[PDB]
């Protein structure tokens, strides 16, 4: 899932693809 | 009769999946994860989170 | 800028029937408990439905409130201090309270409540708004007439740009106290023994007119005539919100005779229907002059009361009095009052101005309208710089409300 | 004509403040006129759709895409005397 | 599927909506350890000697929101072992709340849980939506608080619901003193749960207070026999009834107030005139403090003797009451129309915890 | 039928309920992975500065922590009417007038920022027990001429005021309101006299 | 507008609630008169 | 025309008996049910026809057909084309004039041959 890979990014936040 | 008369329930809308990497409308997933994404970059970023979760779990 | 700010601040809105309690931006106060209290001879009080209903020996019935403003401080204490630990379950100190007055409340009781709220509730902020203004308020109306009849007076408050024409405010006696000592004449008349509901043990179903056939309650202790006064009360007053409807024009015996009657079902398991003396009472609101008590009487009907108000204020005022008419309290609640006040108004008013009004009729909007524009005061982003602090206190002293509070 | 308060509609002799006025709306989800309606934000800064009453909420419903009475409004709105608003990206 | 959490002051109830009960059911209380760091629920009740045994939850007023924290965390992770990021949360709220207390529930199920949707509903609508009826007044007895909420059309009146401390707690400690009366030993703090454990196996409700006393006094016929723990059997009589008396006749425990009956017939009467009639013909019954057997008829013929004759009374009393509130919540979270009605992430994010008042009623 | 309504709070009471924004609505199952795919920014209970109270105190809000030590923004609306301050010299060289006392100017004037120059709330308010008995038109006259008098000796101009148009004015209007039904029903009456006759003049011009 | 909004939110959860019930109890009854006409139908199949 | 939301047949006793054939419809502009005669249910099973799918029935004949899966369930990850269709607009009983210019000439090119003997032709 994607969410066991990847930090969810904050609301007004451009994602980057920070990982666990 | 429920042959030819099956109740079926209606379909589930599908989850419309986004990208974890750029946060676009997903239009593919990566066999190997089955994670969705949007872009080459996104493909890359993916394995190689992937292989860096490989090697740190064993 | 946004949307109004929420800081947390409570609304009390303390009148003589009921006081009406909760937190800013709600559109409902928390909790209503009658104003009146138990007091057993600081004396032991009584202030909530729980504790008011139940039988006490040498318990007293009596109220903080006196034709509309406290005059018991020590009850006044005590009924605030119940709200806050049994219904707010909050720190006084931590929440700013934002309360109603009436229209003619005195400099120096408005200083000695100020002074109270600050010395002895350690309050963080402070504020004290008109019931007319927050009548007002609650209807989206910045200018207007509110026309309150609650327990003790029937008075129309001119407001104008959200502040209370102090001269223009015109008060009758006739409220819903007229109305309860009218139905207790009425039984009285018909020899109807007022049974209070705590007395009954049990009852049996009886026919109309019939003796009524119920049991004592046994070990009953002795009660205060205050509290079996105030339980008759109660009584009266449901029986006024039941059966009593104001008649949809001036009364006649013949048309009253004319309409069907209704039958009430008194807690002894007495019942009987009505008849026309239903609609008699409620006229007195409007033509005093027929009432038994004082033919020669100087009162004022509600129209009367509202016609009179309007007149005392400027005339370029008065298209926007006329315009917006807001009907308040829980006497108006009686059946068809909205449209015989109505009616009379519009023969009365000059066709120059334009009458309208609010359609407001529902029991939350008439009784807590106060209340309700108070929740909406205190949520104001803008009305955050009107608030009375403890600093402010402490340096303009008790005087400071006259000047922060119009 | 006598005067009246801004939030009524200058046929009442009011000034028609454009804030308070109810028009005719169309949504994106469902593909349908809801009838007359205000667009107001709220506490939150949540925009509401507040609605109006109307005797013809039936027809309006109805309406979309632009029977006596249903040919009345349907001539009404084709000569657009009918403010009738719809959706659209910015 | 949606998680629904129903918060009480004695007992949580959680589980997944649509189910017929709930799938987990603890006590609601936090354990620390005098000098994992924290046990919840029946974990902290088998280690009374080492651990702080703290009630969060008072009179369903949630008052130190660490231990409700960690409580919903036990709940999450350990009862039902699902992860709170992945399913909506449905939790439940006391009558007569105050503000803060919903906002602090707000934020805390979204900035700590991350949950992706939250509702709070009022635990007496609830009740009422398992009792399957449009308009009536919701009679629930928890552990801590008893409220009366009469609810017309399915929006509860803020105004006439009335607070009644009395509950099952104070009933256990009623028959714990009863029981000393007789002689019975049963002051220790441990000792408590076994009087709460005769409490719901004898008790009953009387549905003629002075004919029982009359007949528990006259004969031992009405006396039953219960087995302690250590193997002691205790025969009790006349007992049976006055605990659970204390529900109609309060002044048996000292508080100074109404009974249950006169409680539900003030709130009714708080109510207008028209909608009398509908509560009284829809009184349920929700709450443990409910389970006694006969309640349902001495509730029917005191109010009956309250109310007018020409009135129709009827009491809702389904053997499933117990739950109601959770069995309202799971039929509620299970609605599709209900689906609309979800506070989502993006409208925390955008208006803070002040949404629950813009959404949930 | 109505092409457009209008209304304050609502139109009627049978009014449809407003239609809340919110996702989800189709479905959690549908939004599941845009809702997990962010993460909410947290909310605080913090205290805040309003620059437009003077005594600095600090209330609570509901606030993002990102917008924790902002300037409050409601300050914004905070400004009162522009009201002339003059000193005790200034009074006694061109203000004085023998019909007002000064501090009964001065009380007036403190009404008047007070209210923000609305005049019949400062006459509701006006001591009418300490100081003279005062018309509305008595206070508007005083307070305009006070600041054309400040306005000429200090600096532009503004318009005068004319208190006796104002005064027949209200005169007029409280006769036109005192009078009787049939006063009133005689007038209109007269109105629909004159539009027939007028209509029969103008009909007769037609015709030629 | 709020207050107008929550009471007929509410008034329709209810409603919907109701609904729900009766079509529950109503699908349980069906269900019941749906077993005995099966039954019924086997006994046929057999007697033809 | 609309999305079929159910298929639920009515039974009943005969004078299983089915006497109606419910279909519910939806479209943007919203849902209907269609008290349809019962012998629709064979057109039904010919067409595949079954919760989701977007169909449109003519008053006349009454036979169903069926255009295609309603593009609301199409994920971005299945591959067909032909099987999706986006729901229909408008209400979902529609009344539609087609009105066709044609002259003599083509009536009788039509007509003269009509469109393994095409095969060959
Ligand atoms: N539905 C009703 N029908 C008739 N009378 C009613 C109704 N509801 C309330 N009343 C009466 O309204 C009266 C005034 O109640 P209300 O809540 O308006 O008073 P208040 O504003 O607290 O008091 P006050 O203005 O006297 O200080 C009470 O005497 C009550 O009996
Ligand atoms: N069969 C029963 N008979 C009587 N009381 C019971 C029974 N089962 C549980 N109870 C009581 O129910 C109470 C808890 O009620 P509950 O509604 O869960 O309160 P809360 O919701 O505040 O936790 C406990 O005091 C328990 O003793
Ligand atoms: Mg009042
Ligand atoms: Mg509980």
């Amino acid at each position: 899932k994607a969410s066991r890979l990847f930090q969810p990014v904050q609301y007004g936040q451009k994602p980057e693809g920070r990982t666990v | 009769f429920e042959e030819w008369f099956p109740q079926g329930r209606p379909p589930k809308v599908p989850v419309r999946e986004v990208c974890p990497v750029t946060h676009r409308p997903a239009l593919y997933r990566d066999p190997v994860t089955d994670i969705p994404y949007a872009t080459a970059r996104a493909f890359k970023i993916i394995r190689e989170a992937y292989k860096k979760y490989i090697t740190a779990h064993g | 800028v946004y949307g109004g700010d929420e800081v947390g601040a409570l609304v009390f809105d303390i009148g003589s029937y009921t006081v009406r309690a909760g937190y800013a931006g709600e559109d409902c106060p928390k909790v209503d408990f009658p104003t009146a209290i138990g007091m057993v001879v600081g004396p032991t009080y009584y202030i909530d439905t729980n504790a008011l209903r139940v039988p006490r020996e040498n318990m007293e019935a009596i109220s903080p409130l006196k034709n509309g403003m406290v005059e018991d401080w020590d009850s006044f204490q005590a009924i605030l201090d119940h709200t806050y630990k049994m219904h707010v379950k909050s720190e006084a100190s931590l929440h700013p309270v934002l309360m109603s007055e009436a229209p003619w409340n005195t400099r120096a009781k408005r200083e000695k409540l100020t002074e109270l709220m600050f010395e002895h509730y350690n309050i963080p902020a402070f504020f004290l708004c008109k019931t007319a203004v927050l009548t007002a308020f609650a209807n989206g109306r910045s200018t207007g007439l509110i026309l309150d009849s609650g327990a003790t007076h029937t008075t129309a408050i001119p407001v104008h740009d959200g502040y209370v024409l102090q001269q223009g405010i015109v008060k009758s006696p006739l409220a819903g106290d007229f109305i309860t000592m009218q139905c207790r004449e009425l039984f009285q008349e018909m020899n109807i023994e007022l049974v209070p509901p705590y007395m009954i043990a049990s009852k049996e179903a009886v026919r109309e007119g019939s003796p009524a056939n119920w049991k004592r309650k046994e070990k009953l202790p002795q009660v205060t005539r205050s509290w079996h006064n105030y339980m008759c009360n109660c009584v009266i007053q449901d029986f006024q919100a039941s059966v009593l409807q104001v008649s949809d024009s001036t009364y006649d015996e013949q048309v009253a005779a004319q309409m069907p009657t209704v039958h009430y079902e008194f807690p002894n398991g007495y019942n009987c229907d009505f008849g026309a003396e239903r609609l008699k009472i409620p006229e007195g609101l409007f033509d005093p002059s027929n009432v038994k008590g004082l033919s020669g009487n100087t009162m004022l009907g509600v129209s009367h009361v509202v016609t009179t108000s309007v007149g005392m204020c400027d005339i370029d005022i008065r298209p926007g009095l006329y315009g917006s008419v807001i009907v308040a309290g829980g006497n108006t609640l009686i059946q068809s009052f909205t449209d015989r006040l109505n009616r009379e108004l519009s023969q009365k008013t000059p066709p120059s101005m334009r009458l309208k009004l609010i359609a407001n009729n529902t029991t939350v909007e008439r009784r807590f309208s106060s209340w309700i524009g108070g929740s909406i005061l205190a949520s104001l982003g803008t009305f955050q710089q009107m608030w009375i602090s403890k600093q402010e206190y402490e340096e303009g002293g008790k005087q400071c409300v006259e000047r922060k509070c119009p | 004509q006598t005067g009246n308060w801004p939030w009524t509609s200058p046929k009442d002799g009011g000034l028609g403040d454009v804030r308070y006025r109810y028009c005719l709306t169309t949504l994106t989800v469902p593909q349908r006129c809801i009838g007359f309606a205000r667009r107001r934000v709220g506490r939150g800064g949540r925009v509401l759709l507040d609605r109006a009453h109307s005797d013809y909420d039936s027809v309006f419903h109805h309406l979309d895409l632009e029977s006596k009475d249903l040919s009345q409004i349907l001539v009404n709105i084709k000569s657009c005397r009918w403010r009738h608003f719809r959706p659209r990206t910015p | 599927a949606a998680l629904v959490v129903d918060n009480g002051s004695g007992m949580c109830k959680a589980g997944f909506a649509g189910d017929d009960a709930p799938r987990a059911v603890f006590p609601s209380i936090v354990g620390r350890p005098r000098h994992k760091d924290s046990y919840v629920g029946d974990e902290a009740q088998s280690k009374r000697g080492i651990l702080t045994l703290k009630y969060p939850i008072e009179h369903g007023i949630v008052t130190n929101w660490d231990d409700m924290e960690k409580i919903w965390h036990h709940t999450f992770y350990n009862e039902l072992r699902v992860a709170p990021e992945e399913h909506p949360v449905l939790l439940t709220e006391a009558p007569l709340n105050p503000k803060a207390n919903r906002e602090k529930m707000t934020q805390i199920m979204f900035e700590t849980f991350n949950t992706p949707a939250m509702y709070v509903a009022i635990q007496a609508v609830l009740s009422l939506y398992a009792s399957g009826r449009t308009t009536g007044i919701v009679m629930d007895s928890g552990d801590g608080v008893t409220h009366t909420v009469p609810i017309y059309e399915g929006y509860a009146l803020p105004h006439a619901i009335l607070r009644l401390d009395l509950a099952g707690r104070d009933l256990t400690d009623y028959l714990m003193k009863i029981l000393t009366e007789r002689g019975y030993s049963f002051t220790t703090t441990a000792e408590r749960e076994i009087v709460r454990d005769i409490k719901e196996k004898l008790c009953y409700v009387a549905l003629d207070f002075e004919q029982e006393m009359a007949t528990a006094a006259s004969s031992s016929s009405l006396e039953k026999s219960y087995e302690l723990p250590d193997g002691q059997v205790i025969t009790i009589g006349n007992e049976r009834f006055r605990c659970p008396e204390a529900l109609f006749q309060p002044s048996f425990l000292g508080m100074e107030s109404c009974g249950i009956h006169e409680t539900t017939f003030n709130s009714i009467m708080k109510c207008d005139v028209d909608i009398r009639k509908d509560l009284y013909a829809n009184t349920v019954l929700s709450g443990g403090t409910t389970m006694y057997p006969g309640i349902a008829d001495r509730m029917q013929k005191e109010i009956t003797a309250l109310a007018p004759s020409t009135m129709k009374i009827k009491i809702i009393a389904p053997p499933e009451r117990k739950y109601s509130v959770w069995i309202g919540g799971s039929i509620l979270a299970s609605l599709s129309t209900f689906q609309q009605m979800w506070i989502s992430k993006q409208e925390y994010d955008e208006s803070g915890p002040s949404i629950v008042h813009r959404k949930c009623f | 039928m109505h092409r457009e309504v209008y209304a304050l709070l609502y139109s009627d009471k049978k009014d449809a309920p407003p239609l809340l924004p919110s996702d989800t609505g189709q479905g959690y199952r549908t939004v599941k992975a845009k809702l997990g795919s962010k993460k909410v920014r947290p909310w605080k209970w913090m205290p805040f500065t309003n620059p437009a109270r003077k005594d600095g105190a600090m209330f609570f809000h509901w606030r993002r922590a990102a917008e924790e030590g902002k300037d409050y923004p409601f300050a914004r609306f905070n400004k009162t009417v522009q009201v002339p301050v003059y000193s005790e010299q200034e009074y006694q060289l061109y203000l004085h007038d023998d019909a007002w006392t000064k501090a009964e100017t001065d009380h007036l004037f403190d009404l008047s920022r007070r209210f923000d120059l609305r005049f019949v709330v400062i006459h509701d308010r006006y001591d009418h027990q300490q100081f003279k008995k005062r018309s509305v038109e008595d206070l508007k006259e005083r307070y305009y001429h006070i600041c054309a008098k400040l306005a000429n000796v200090r600096a532009l101009k503004i318009p005068v005021f004319d208190a006796g148009h104002e005064r027949r004015r209200k005169e007029q209007l409280e006769r036109l309101y005192n009078r009787t039904p049939e006063q009133v029903a005689e007038e209109e009456y007269l109105l629909q006299e004159l539009r027939k006759i007028e209509a029969r003049k103008k009909e007769r011009e037609k015709r030629s | 507008q709020e207050r107008r909004w929550k009471v007929a939110a509410a008034k329709k959860l209810v409603r919907t609630v109701v609904r729900h019930h009766e079509e529950k109890q109503l699908r349980e009854e069906r269900g019941k008169k749906e077993e005995q006409s099966r039954l019924r139908r086997i006994a046929a199949s057999t007697a033809r | 025309e609309g999305e079929v939301t159910e298929l639920t047949p009515c039974e009943t006793e005969n004078p299983k008996t089915i006497s109606h054939v419910i279909i519910g419809l939806k479209t943007a502009k919203g849902t209907k049910q269609l008290k349809l005669d019962p012998s629709i249910f064979e057109s039904l099973q010919k067409e595949r026809v079954e919760a989701g799918d977007v169909i449109y029935i003519e008053a006349n004949s009454g036979a169903v057909k069926r255009q295609g899966r309603c593009d609301t369930y199409a994920t971005e990850f299945d591959l067909e084309a032909e099987e999706y269709v986006p729901l229909p607009k408008g209400d979902v009983h529609k009344k539609k004039e087609i009105i066709q210019d044609v002259t003599l000439h083509d009536l009788d090119v039509a007509n003269a041959r009509p469109q393994i003997l095409s095969m060959m032709g």
